RNA sequence: CUUCUAGUGAGAAAACAACUGCCCGUACCGUAAACCGACACAGGUAGUCGAGGAGAGUAUCCUAAGGUGAGCGAGCGAACU
RNA sequence: GUAUGAGUAGCGAAAGACAGGUGAGAAUCCUGUCCACCGUAUGACUAAGGUUUCCUGGGGAAGGCUCGUCCGCCCAGGGUUAGUCGGGACCUAAGCCGAGGCCGAUAGGCGUAGGCGAUGGACAACAGGUUGAUAUUCCUGUACCAGUUGUUUGUUUGA
RNA sequence: AGCUGUAAGUAAGCUAUGAUCCAGAGAUUUCCGAAUGGGGGAACCCAAUAUCUUUUAUAGGAUAUUACUUUUCAGUGAAUACAUAGCUGAUUAGAGGUAGACGCAGAGAACUGAAACAUCUUAGUACCUGCAGGAAGAGAAAGAAAAUUCGAUUCCCUGAGUAGCGGCGAGCGAAACGGGAAGAGCCCAAACCAACAAGCUUGCUUGUUGGGGUUGUAGGACUCCGAUAUGGUAGUCUGUUAGUAUAGUUGAAGGAUUUGGAAAAUUCCGCUAAAGAGGGUGAAAGCCCCGUAGACGAAAUGCUGACAACACCUAGGAGGAUCCUGAGUACGGCGGAACACGAGAAAUUCCGUCGGAAUCCGCGGGGACCAUCCCGCAAGGCUAAAUACUCCCUAGUGACCGAU
């Protein structure tokens, strides 16, 4: 649906030193390929992309105030890039 | 051995009784056999009870 | 709630009996009103966002519904509440000499 | 605000709807990165979605 | 996988270039304080690698690469176990 | 819920010592130096199993058989990247399920075609670098497997 | 007139152009599960066929369809020729859960009591399996009785701990009469008569549709004349209104004084009631707040009446020549069970097995059996109410509990 399949941006130290070398990491849609993320992100932006990665991320238990449970999950997916750019901020 | 086709003559239980009134269960059976009949046009094997055959 | 934000008010039963004053807040399912200078309180502050010197600090405390009356505002005196029918804006009829409140 | 939705065409309509969308996937990229001041627009873009699907379906039998 | 025909059945062999290639796992412990034993428990846990001297050797003693000083202590130096 | 036994038994195999740091406070945390222990294992890698225990910055009420400034504990943030590795889009063993079928108070039991099912068969990538935490997965160099596009004669069958 | 649940805390907002909130009707509704395209360790994996999309293209995305059985109809079809097994397609229904309740069936214990234990009891109870319905089951006399009878079924009182049954032990235990709640009756088969098809016996034998016909005081067919009207329904998603469930509206009458932090308490002097039930308020309130008695209200959807239409059903008198009235049935021997009734002198009702009637000059019952008298007419179908139960929703109640 191609509008519902990228949700927003990660912005960690370990993806502001991917933004250096042109990747980019994004929390995508559960049931999302690696190949409808490409065709989302080459729609959005209007970029050519190389090489989507993709991997999924465990919930984790907390436990606030005698009442314990999950977090969601997740999954996040790296886009690089051929030869432009994104600018998020 | 189940049923017959056209009565429904079935099994049942039914008592054993020894000489002192000491009583078990027991089968009881229709006496059944296996015949061609004509049952819309292509015969067919089926259990027919043999009262109804008389 | 027979009573509304903004409102004239006199008060029945409760160390302040006699006081008047302009209905500042309603709080309707806790039937609960809050009276300018009325039910005043003192708090102890520690620096927050809100003055950052926190002193020992002193604001009115809601008192129940019915401790109070309305006035009617064209002659002063407290009246009931009664409902009648005008072009049909129903409005509060007060009682003692059907005036509109 | 139905009002205005039932003074279009189920063209405009789908036009909106790209709109609406798109407005939707900008706002939440900028309540990721540190800005979006007024957060109560989500919100609207949603309900203002939900009517425009309601409208078309009524008048498509 | 390799052959042989039967077979609906234009005309695919091979040069260069540039493109495409999905889903699940992947941290960390793992002769152990993270597994099975209610415990930070002298027990149990499949497989591969597993160096030197002297030696038949993966035995024995001392060592290399690597690991460790073990989650109550200080004194005294009786009977008894 | 609280006593007595009673401040008694026990504190779960083993080598430490000193100097200096930190700190309200140190036999027990950090750094050093010498000493001592294992070494077909008490070293390195992995399949189960566990399921966040992993990394960074703080904390000291309880847990830790003493202590604690410390921790596999507590609070906040963050980490797992594959055409080629292991599994599926491949194959079948034991066993299991079974359209029709055959049996049987009911419920149901068995079994043919056809399937599921690895502990076995088949099957294309390597060496080095890099993070606080992943690497045959990221990067560098040089490959390989299956496809797609373009530029380089009678479907009879001798194409 | 405020509001964004618990839920504080802050940040952004919404609302007098009517928010929030409340009742009726709609829309959307991921994935698993009977789970049903194939698979599977539930919430996962892998497809086929068409239409549509991304890309120069392959890879990628979307939407529909695709289990099994039955029951109706075409096509194809064969060991074996004619065609029946089979196969493909279209059509029709099921399938699972529960309210730990109530009902009707199939199969069916033991400890226990007998002061031991076998018949017997516990008990056709518990458990398991099938089928249901809002209730089920039974139901329109092959009946109950005994002169003088009464008329379908169910439930309650009584008969009565009686008559009976019983190692005649432990123990089990009726019914009809009499008094009540509720009341209701109907439809087929057969003879016969027509239309059609086959056997064209061109005899009228086989059948299909429609008519006729439903009983014991015997009734019907059939022949004879009358009438061709009149009494009803347990019927419909048809109209006309009347009510009713699901939101709401309005609703009387008090001030001062003393003691307290605070009065509803105390003391004075008033008022109200078709409303002195109950809850709240800084302590105990008819008169402060919410209510109460009384009066009023529904756009929408669902229920229950009534009256209209539409659909169905229903006639007398006579005759007694002939034909009809449920067959492997009633019944009998053998073996078991059900009746309060344990084989007993054992009638009545069922199941298995073998034998096996009659036809109105008939057939069954009145507790072995016979004769006489009396009451009924089996071997076909359906049916409201009066009775049982409460997962759930509304409104209440208690000489019921009050944190072991």
């Amino acid at each position: 649906e191609l509008l519902d399949v990228i949700k927003r941006p990660v912005i960690t130290e370990k993806s502001m030193l991917a933004m250096d070398e042109k990747k980019y990491t994004f929390e995508v849609d559960t049931r999302a390929n690696k190949t409808l993320v490409k065709q989302a992100v080459e729609s959005a932006f209007d970029v050519k992309v190389a090489n989507v990665n993709i991997l999924n991320v465990r919930p984790k238990f907390k436990r606030m105030g005698k009442y314990a449970g999950y977090t969601k999950k997740r999954r996040k997916a790296i886009v690089t890039l051929t030869e432009d750019s994104k600018e998020i901020q | 051995a189940k049923v017959c086709y056209f009565t429904g003559r079935k099994t049942s239980s039914g008592n054993n009784r020894s000489h002192a009134m000491n009583s078990t269960k027991r089968t009881v059976k229709p006496n059944l056999q296996k015949v061609r009949v004509l049952i819309d046009g292509k015969p067919k094997k089926v259990w027919v009870s043999a009262r109804a055959l008389k | 709630m027979f009573v509304k934000k903004g409102d004239k008010v006199k008060v029945i039963t409760g160390k302040d009996k006699n006081k008047e004053g302009v209905v500042l807040a309603a709080f309707p399912k806790q039937d609960k009103v809050i009276v300018e200078g009325v039910n005043v309180v003192k708090k102890h502050q520690k620096p927050n966002q809100a003055a950052p010197q926190g002193g020992i600090l002193e604001v009115e405390a809601p008192i129940h519904v019915s401790n109070v009356m309305v006035i009617d505002p064209s002659n002063g005196e407290a009246t009931k509440v009664a409902f009648k029918e005008v072009d049909g804006k129903k409005v509060r009829v007060s009682k003692k000499t059907g005036e509109v409140l | 605000k139905v009002k205005e939705i039932r003074e279009l065409t189920t063209a405009e309509m789908l036009d909106k709807e790209k709109q609406l969308k798109e407005e939707l996937f900008n706002l939440r990229f900028q309540l990721a990165t540190g800005q979006l001041e007024n957060t109560a627009r989500i919100k609207e873009v949603r309900q203002s979605i939900a009517r425009i699907k309601t409208v078309l379906r009524e008048q498509a039998n």
